[PDB]
């Protein structure tokens, strides 16, 4: 299998600049054309931009011009997004997709998450059975949540975030009343805040 | 640029029906060179359809496109519940390089009535110690349901906050998760909240400090 | 021709 690997997600400063990679080794995408798409949430796709094989010619939408810059290191295998000047309005997921010999976009990273905040960035962890955590007061988004290392992965339902300005979500399973004196499970809950809590 | 609409804005149906997205672009599309693309939730955006009609690697038969110059069509034959996702159309060109997508169509799975599991959470000690009683709608349908909170016979307005899952991708059912958000819990006693559901022939409560 | 070799003519001249 090959698979596009996008970096993880950051929070910038307005005005600062950002750099987004994405891994694509394998002939299947050192042959062809990557293009950049982002999303802001709750809203579609827009193209960014489109870079060649060899990494020297580069085609910008027009609304990005003069601020991205596709670059694309060819020893690595490894494509670069650089966006400056972030205002509030290029918070978005920022997904790098393969552009198929055909043209569509068949091969797609699994996205960047990219949050341009004035505001500083660490969340607090408080027939069947059902357990659950709850994590409150947290910013910015996100904030993943797994149940035993991923072990448990049938039944788990982790609510979207939610006054005081901080998000606020909840992970819940559902497992026996049997397995409850057998199975010891831990919640695995921000790269924001860098905070790692079980 | 050319601009790119689609329609409807939102499709409800259920299992083994038939789903027909379109999608209209201000000029020809030069090629047939149209794409559609499913995002679930939470996931990046599939291939499903290049070229106006051809299915991409993977795609079941029961997708299927069609269409020239500005009008298209996305037909979904035998709906599934794992097809619940957004739908984009997008056509690329490439003298001069264009790629512009469509606004996307949501396509909501519908299904039979199926009755929530409640579950009441009394906060923890951990919680207390800073000076918010978790009610749980566990795998029901449909979404629409009226959750109280009763503190003490007492029905409480403004002081919750819910949140509700995506439709899941199996068996289309929602899960909902009530917050009713140290001086005053010392007061009363016996919280609770009560889920109204189509699903349940009569209201369901559950209560709980001790 | 494909829509790279399309694309690799477009950047010939440009």
């Amino acid at each position: 299998e090959v698979q596009l690997v996008q970096s993880g997600a950051e929070v910038k400063k307005p005005g600062a600049s950002v750099k987004v990679s994405c891994k694509a080794s394998g002939y299947t995408f050192t042959s062809q054309y990557m293009h950049w798409v982002r999303q802001a949430p709750g809203q579609g796709l827009e193209w960014i931009g489109i870079i060649n094989p060899s990494g020297v010619h580069t085609s910008y939408a027009q609304k990005f011009q003069g601020r991205v810059t596709l670059t694309r290191d060819t020893s690595t295998s490894t494509l670069y997004m650089e966006l400056s000047s972030l205002r509030s309005e290029d918070t978005a997921v920022y997904y790098c997709a393969r552009g198929s010999p055909k043209g569509a976009f068949d091969y797609w990273g699994q996205g960047t998450l990219v949050t341009v905040s004035s505001a500083s960035t660490g969340p607090s962890v408080f027939g069947t059975a059902a357990l659950g955590c709850l994590v409150k007061d947290y910013f910015p988004e996100p904030v993943t949540v797994s149940w035993n290392s991923g072990a448990l992965t049938s039944g788990v339902h982790t609510f979207p975030a939610v006054s005081s300005g901080l998000y606020s979500l909840s992970s819940v399973v559902t497992v026996p009343s049997s397995s409850l004196g057998t199975q010891t499970y831990i919640c695995n809950v921000h790269k924001p805040s860098n905070t790692k809590v079980d | 640029e050319i601009v790119m609409m689609q329609s409807p804005g939102t499709l409800s149906l259920s299992p083994g029906e038939r789903a027909t997205l379109s999608c209209r672009a201000s000029q020809s599309v030069r090629s047939n060179y149209l794409a559609w693309y499913q995002q679930k939730p939470g996931q990046a955006p599939r291939l499903l359809i290049y070229g106006a009609s051809s299915r991409a690697t993977g795609i079941p038969d029961r997708f299927s496109g069609s269409g020239s110059g500005t009008d298209f069509t996305l037909t979904i034959s035998r709906l599934e519940p794992e097809d619940f996702a957004v739908y984009y159309c997008q056509q690329y060109g490439s003298s001069p390089p264009r790629f512009t997508f469509g606004p996307g169509t949501k396509v909501e799975i519908k299904r039979t009535v199926a009755a929530p599991s409640v579950f009441i959470f009394p906060p923890s000690d951990e919680q207390l110690k800073s000076g918010s009683v978790v009610c749980l709608l566990n795998n029901f349908y449909p979404r629409e349901a009226k959750v109280q909170w009763k503190v003490d016979n007492a029905l409480q307005s403004g002081n919750s906050q819910e949140s509700v899952t995506e439709q899941d991708s199996k068996d289309s059912t929602y899960s909902l998760s009530s917050t009713l958000t140290k001086a005053d819990y010392e007061k009363h006693k016996v919280y609770a909240c009560e889920v109204t559901h189509q699903g349940l022939s009569s209201p369901v409560t559950k209560s709980f400090r001790g | 021709d494909s829509f790279k070799e399309e694309l690799d003519k477009y950047f010939k001249n440009h």
